[PDB]
């Protein structure tokens, strides 16, 4: 607001707007996710390590 | 990736208010830079969206596209000075970039192709709404209809594919392997054109020539990648059939390279040269491609990308002196030198990097490639060695005689070198250079 | 099984790992054999063989296990192969000695 | 000297001369500083005939045996030669004459 | 390569759509010849 | 003009950067902007970026335990590099009759 | 399990939870549908796009309701299809008789060499 | 509803007609029907204004009343033969009864008469004639179930369809061949399943409906007329002529939807070889569509000069251009659709 970036950044909000949208879309993808959370054959924690510690 | 794809659509309206030409671009630069710093992938599909994942093969071709698609706007900027729609312009651009994104990260074949597809209006109205040449008209017919019949027939080997497999995710078809003979071919040499190959070369360099600045350095630097990037992603399960049938088109690939490359050489036309150019190199990532070795896979990916940005730079070259002399031959143009010194000094990196002088990112691929088809039959040797002694050989003519002689005698007044195209000229070099570094990411992805 | 997607996918990932490492064995051997030949002007003959043999079985069982395979080779193209391997030495003997 | 064969050509060549001096030294268009050249009519007809030339061919004798042993009898033979080689080499691969030892190329 | 192709292709095609004009520059009464000659073959056969 | 006006040019007329020839300070502030989001943006903070990004691609994690692998398969005395995707006891091969010559692969 | 069994393979047994974005998607893409309209309307008219909300909230509103009814009619349409195909099955369970899953390990597949 | 009262009872006459057909449960019920549409449609199509509407009609009407003729007739031959209206097998008897109805639906081998009627219809009478009266012998073919006669009508319905298209220069004939090869792909639809059929038609229809309704709009008759045609920005110029794009269905302009359902159930039945060709006329439809499109995707051409202003009706200029927008922006909306299941 310099007046080197009247209406400039003000205007380039909304792409910045677009990202946080698109941030927490993409957070709820990673809630539909769930099927495997710490459940894999590889990184699977058998029972235990829990301790409020969701791993992703 | 849902981050990109809101940001480009939030970037979509400054296409409307006027005087953006300039905010869109820092914009999208900017957005580039976001999505530099989203890197973790490794060869198993991540940031699986809701159909939207993202990999090696995907990271950086996206990255090639978003880079490429913000240097746009430095390349053109007579739309400005003329005000012919710069509101259609950039609208153009975005969409074009947003189906870029979603082609590249389409885990579905599916998608893929549904996007590939669509990139055919966007890119038709770029040429279109701002050629040049009469020619434009039968241009945009070339264009158009190569691709369109033979895109739209590999329309039945996915849906075939549907009907054999059950879904059209990546994975899933490296699970299965085909090999009806039809399938094959069908797939193939639908994505052989856009490719292209040596044989149906013909269209390219038509759009190339009698299309703007803008335009060409869409085409030669991305569509062909598109293509080849399809092909590593749909090869997985024509290995059998293509071992059966692949001697032609390694074959016409070679010999074609040769023959391209004197046609450089008797070319009289700077995006000619070019045009032919990027099809001989195209022509050794097709056949890397096709010998799917490991080898030749990882190269071909590292080739693709690093010919995108030689070749639009080399675009960027054509421009200035289309924009300074008007008019692209040969002949006219010369002994630029004594006009723009320290111009030279960009179009001999430029060249430089397309006759693969390191640190190239180019010339990285070229050992890749040349090793795995060497593996694949000691014969192409006899053919490799003249294919890349003459692909050098023009880019020095191109080079010299555009540089070199005696000044032109008929030449009227034009302004000298200016920041805008010299930051362009970095901008697409000293990538090219700095990927080196760190190849792995853009030199491992299989 | 046959149709298990996820656990073939797990398979992979772990054959994958598997071949970056037996990929870099072969190198790590070829440095060692490296500094050998580096040990002392003279001395080349002292310690190649005794040293490098063993970068040359580790290249022929790299290739068995990996090799002939090219990109896009997951857990089960690798696994098969060894199955057709051990059908061919129980009947046509020696590889690399045609076929009876 | 065909009877002024040279002096014919001599009086109309050495008038536009003078017009290309005139174009050269023309202060307005040079002052309007938008680039371009005086216009050249063999560099035009240049282009022209560059860029089009098919609706002058005709496909006769002459163009089809020029194309064929251009390329057609190069890319025949040559890929030709290239599967033939192939199949003898991987012949002997899948009769596995040469064991995991010999062999070349072993990483690609 | 274009002649093979490109060009040729497009010169055919007007050609063809020259002739198809001159089919569809005639009167009424030679197309629904057509038609009846289609329905009598029709019919003749269902008698063989 | 004359001597004078050459000597000391007037600040009334601006020499373009390319990007805007109307306004001394749009194409002015465009150029700055330009230059700014292009190159230390990217070209500066993202280069930096990558040279300290972690284990991606865990090449460094491979040759991890390419050291320690190789030592355990030393002192271990089995093969170093074992030419088995499992083990050749693990599999089990059909028989003869269900090969009924499946064209068998090397 | 071990069993392909086409009945309990198509069995709603569940997990399927919706995005935020799965219900939703429909009624912001038919009322950005109307909306869009309302503004194309205004443009080739040579008027204000803001100019006659009115026209654009009631363009908003028709589209919004016909996403919801619409959505509605899917849900309903694909249930019974599942009911169908079910009832299908256990109409015909000779025609599909349940099969066994069974592992790599007992099966001999041809492999290309590059080589 | 054109000009007078009287094109409301024949509009609705015609409809009642027809549905009767679609709805006849009986060959002779279905022939009752399509007689109906004979007589309500006639009038419309004969306007008392100008001539060549006149001649229009004589074709019109002495065309159909012979198809209408022989349906009725091959009808009693198959319900005689067989006795009964579902024949056990598709013989002589039937074939005759298709070859009625391929002609009364203008498709491949008998189409002469359909072009020559483009040049004396007007823009609605012309659409009304490119939707509605098709319906019905199309919906009857779906009864008929001989496959070779359908498919070398298909084979055939692009042919001709688009090698014309390339050749025409009114704008009235060109919709012609553009719906010939559109019919081209319903009938093959149809010959593989209906609902699909039911859907195509729907979106022809719409289409269709759309690009004559704008076409009367302006009253462009001719290339010159589009390439002539005034518009203030030459923007919307080439806003508007994406749709002549969807009718090629191009993915990103809501053609390509129906053409993908044709396509994927009818590569489900395995004739490939049928889509190949289908597939590439095609591309030549879509050719001279583009050759229509030269107006409006480069801007700023060689006008007219006496022009200063363009106008158009308010009722139908604001029903067209939200049907535009449709063919804009259709696919997003692939949730809103489903009948494909
Ligand atoms: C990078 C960069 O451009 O930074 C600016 C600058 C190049 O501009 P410059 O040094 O001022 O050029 C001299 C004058 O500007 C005067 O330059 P000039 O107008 O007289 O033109 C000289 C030359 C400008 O270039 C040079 O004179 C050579 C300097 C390296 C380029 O460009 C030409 O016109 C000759 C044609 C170019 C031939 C290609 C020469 C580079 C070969 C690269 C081999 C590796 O590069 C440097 O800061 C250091 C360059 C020293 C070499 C280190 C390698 C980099």
């Amino acid at each position: 607001m310099v007046l080197g970036l009247d209406k400039r950044a003000l205007w380039g909000a909304l792409p910045l707007l677009g990202f946080a949208i698109g941030h927490f879309l993409d957070k709820k993808e990673t809630e539909r996710m769930t099927m495997f959370r710490d459940k894999s054959a590889l990184y699977g924690r058998p029972a235990g390590s829990e301790g409020k510690a969701p791993s992703w | 990736m849902l981050k990109i794809i809101f940001f480009l659509l939030f970037l979509i309206p400054f296409c409307f208010i006027n005087n953006m030409y300039w905010m869109v671009q820092i914009m999208m630069f900017f957005i580039s830079f976001i999505f530099l710093l989203m890197n973790n992938f490794m060869n198993y599909w991540s940031e699986i969206s809701y159909f939207l994942g993202c990999d090696m093969l995907s990271y950086g071709l996206i990255l090639l596209s978003l880079w490429i698609c913000s240097l746009m706007l430095l390349a053109s900027e007579m739309i400005n000075k003329h005000n012919n729609y710069k509101n259609l312009f950039l609208l153009n651009i975005i969409i074009l970039l947003l189906l870029l994104i979603l082609t590249f990260s389409s885990m579905s074949l599916f998608m893929f192709y549904l996007f590939f597809e669509s990139s055919l209006i966007p890119t038709l109205f770029l040429i279109l709404g701002w050629g040049y040449q009469p020619e434009r008209l039968q241009a945009g017919l070339y264009l158009l209809f190569y691709t369109l019949l033979v895109s739209l027939p590999m329309l039945i080997g996915i849906f075939y594919l549907m009907n054999k497999i059950g879904s059209m995710n990546f994975y899933l078809m490296n699970n299965f392997m085909f090999n009806y003979d039809l399938l094959y071919f069908c797939l193939l040499c639908a994505f052989l054109v856009k490719m292209p190959m040596f044989l149906v070369h013909l269209w390219l360099p038509k759009a190339h020539v009698e299309a703007p600045v803008s335009g060409s350095m869409i085409l030669a630097g991305i569509m062909l990648k598109l293509g080849g990037y399809g092909m590593l992603r749909v090869i997985s399960f024509l290995q059998l059939m293509n071992l059966k049938y692949s001697f032609v088109w390694i074959s016409i690939s070679l010999v074609g390279g040769v023959l391209v490359s004197l046609v450089c050489l008797r070319q009289t036309d700077l995006k000619a040269l070019i045009a032919y150019s990027s099809v001989a190199h195209m022509g050794i990532v097709l056949s890397g491609l096709l010998t799917m070795t490991y080898w030749g896979l990882c190269g071909s990916y590292t080739l693709m990308i690093a010919h995108g940005l030689c070749s639009s730079g080399l675009f960027c070259l054509a421009n200035v002196s289309y924009e300074r002399l008007g008019s692209r031959s040969m002949l006219i143009n010369k002994g630029l030198l004594n006009f723009m010194p320290s111009m030279t000094l960009w179009w001999f990196l430029l060249s430089s990097a397309n006759m693969a002088a390191p640190p190239t990112l180019n010339l990285l691929g070229e050992i890749y490639l040349l090793n795995s088809i060497v593996s694949w039959s000691w014969i192409s040797m006899i053919l490799l060695s003249f294919l890349s002694f003459f692909s050098a050989a023009y880019t020095l003519y191109l080079y010299s005689f555009s540089q070199h002689g005696k000044l032109f005698s008929g030449v009227y007044s034009f302004s000298s070198g200016k920041i805008r195209e010299y930051l362009l000229m970095l901008l697409h070099w000293l990538p090219l250079n700095l990927l080196i570094l760190k190849s792995e990411s853009f030199m491992l992805w299989l | 099984y046959t149709d298990d997607a996820v656990c073939r996918f797990e398979a992979d990932q772990q054959f994958r790992r598997d071949r970056m490492v037996d990929n870099e064995i072969v190198n790590i051997l070829r440095q060692r054999f490296e500094d050998c030949t580096l040990y002392e002007a003279p001395d080349h003959m002292v310690k190649c063989r005794p040293l490098m043999d063993q970068y040359e079985k580790a290249t022929e069982n790299w290739f068995i296990k990996y090799g002939d395979l090219g990109g896009y080779a997951n857990a089960k193209t690798a696994y098969m192969k060894q199955k057709h391997r051990l059908i061919w030495e129980r009947r046509h003997g020696p590889v690399g000695s045609g076929m009876k | 000297e065909e009877q002024e064969f040279i002096k014919r050509k001599h009086e109309a060549t050495l008038k536009l001369r003078q017009e290309f001096l005139k174009q050269s030294s023309n202060p307005y268009r040079h002052a309007t500083g938008e680039g371009g050249t005086v216009f050249d009519a063999g560099l035009a007809r240049f282009q022209a005939m560059r860029v089009s030339n098919y609706e002058h061919f005709k496909p006769t004798g002459k163009s089809f045996r020029t194309g064929l042993f251009a390329v057609v009898l190069p890319i025949a033979l040559y890929a030709w030669a290239l599967k033939a080689e192939r199949d003898g080499r991987e012949e002997k691969y899948r009769t596995g004459q040469v064991a995991y030892k010999d062999r070349q190329f072993k990483f690609i | 390569s274009e002649y093979f192709g490109g060009q040729h292709l497009y010169q055919k095609l007007s050609m063809y759509s020259k002739t198809l004009f001159l089919m569809h520059n005639n009167s009424l009464k030679i197309y629904l010849l057509l038609f009846v000659f289609w329905i009598l073959i029709l019919l003749i056969l269902l008698f063989l | 003009l004359t001597t004078e006006d050459f000597a000391n040019p007037s600040p009334k007329n601006w020499q373009s950067y390319g990007f805007d020839y109307k306004d001394q300070v749009e194409d002015r502030k465009a150029t700055k902007s330009t230059f700014f989001v292009t190159v230390t943006l990217c070209l500066v903070w993202g280069s930096f970026y990558w040279a300290y990004l972690p284990d991606t691609q865990f090449r460094n994690w491979a040759q991890r335990e390419g050291f320690l692998e190789l030592r355990r398969r030393e002192l271990a005395g089995v093969d170093l590099v074992s030419p088995n995707y499992v083990d050749p006891a693990s599999i089990t091969l059909p028989s003869d009759e269900d090969l009924g010559d499946t064209e068998i692969i090397i | 399990s071990a069993v392909n069994d086409p009945l309990e393979l198509l069995t709603n047994k569940g997990t399927h939870e919706p995005s935020f974005l799965s219900p939703i998607w429909n009624p912001i893409a038919c009322g950005v549908a109307g909306v869009g309209a309302a503004i194309f309307i205004n443009w080739g008219f040579r008027k204000p796009v803001f100019s006659g909300i009115q026209k654009h909230i009631a363009f908003g509103a028709i589209g919004v309701g016909a996403g919801a009814y619409f959505d509605q009619k899917r849900n309903e349409y694909l249930a019974k299809r599942d009911a169908v195909l079910r009832h299908y099955i256990e109409l015909h369970p000779d025609d599909f008789p349940v099969k066994e899953r069974k592992t790599y390990g007992q099966v001999l597949e041809s492999w290309v060499p590059v080589r | 509803m054109f000009n007078n009262s009287s094109k409301i009872l024949f509009i609705t006459i015609m409809i009642i007609g027809t549905l009767i057909t679609v709805t006849s449960n009986s060959w002779l019920g279905a022939w009752m029907g399509l007689e109906i549409n004979l007589l309500s449609f006639i009038p419309l199509l004969s306007d008392n204004n100008n001539l060549m509407s006149t001649e229009a009609s004589l074709k019109y009407f002495l065309t159909q009343v012979l198809a209408s003729t022989v349906l009725l007739f091959s009808s009693i031959l198959l319900m005689l033969k067989n006795n009964m209206n579902n024949e056990i097998n598709e013989s002589f008897t039937s074939m005759i009864i298709m070859s009625a109805l391929l002609l009364k639906s203008g498709a491949a081998p008998f189409h002469f008469w359909f072009p020559n009627m483009m040049e004396g219809l007007t823009w609605m009478n012309a659409l009304m004639l490119m939707t509605w009266q098709k319906i019905a012998p199309l919906m009857l073919i779906s009864y008929l179930n001989i496959k070779y006669l359908l498919l070398i009508s298909v084979i055939l319905s692009v042919i001709i369809g688009a090698i014309g298209g390339l050749n025409q220069t009114s704008l009235r004939k060109l919709m012609a061949f553009s719906s010939i090869n559109h019919l081209g792909w319903m009938l093959s639809s149809l010959m593989i399943s209906e609902s699909i059929w039911l859907i195509y038609f729907f979106f022809y229809s719409f289409l269709s409906f759309v690009l004559t309704f704008m076409f009367n709009i302006f009253k462009l008759f001719h290339l010159n007329q589009l390439f002539s045609w005034f518009v203030n920005s030459k923007i919307l110029k080439f806003t508007l002529f994406m749709n002549f794009l969807s009718l090629g269905g191009l993915p990103p302009f809501l053609g390509f939807l129906p053409k993908w359902l044709v396509i994927q159930q009818l590569t489900l039945c395995n004739q490939y070889f049928m889509l190949t060709l289908m597939m590439m006329s095609t591309l030549i439809t879509l050719f001279f569509y583009l050759r229509i499109c030269y107006s409006a995707f480069m801007m700023n051409y060689f006008e007219n000069n006496w022009i200063m202003k363009m106008n158009m009706n308010s009722i139908n200029y604001n029903m067209y251009m939200i049907m535009t927008f449709f063919s804009i922006f259709g696919l997003f909306l692939i949730s809103l659709f489903y009948f494909m299941f």
